[PDB]
């Protein structure tokens, strides 16, 4: 009947998490398996992924 | 000439393509089509125009 049911305690971190960055070079590396060449600013064929 | 110059089946002479994706940026407008020439319908690109 409390927040223990649906809320989890965790250690505060100033970084506010570490999302992944995706590196895309669009015109050098051939697109990976299920990526298609979209010239949208957002979507580019990723080539690698790293934490920030 | 009678034969081999013009079909008699159903063919659209001119067809209009509506864009599939359109993204209006801050100072440009990108629209992407998927023009699909059918079977046995040779298309000359000179006639296309946005």
């Amino acid at each position: 009947k409390g927040v223990q049911s649906w809320t989890l305690l965790t250690t505060p971190d100033v970084t506010c998490g570490a999302e992944q960055v995706y590196w895309s070079l669009p015109d050098l590396m051939q697109d990976p398996v299920t990526f298609r060449s979209t010239q949208q600013v957002s979507n580019y064929p990723v080539v690698g992924a790293e934490l920030m | 000439p009678t034969h081999d110059v013009t079909t008699d089946r159903s063919q659209r002479l001119t067809l209009r393509f509506v864009p599939v994706d359109r993204e209006a940026t801050t100072y440009l407008y990108k629209a992407r089509f998927t023009l699909a020439v059918g079977d046995n319908r040779v298309l000359d690109m000179a006639s296309t125009y946005f």
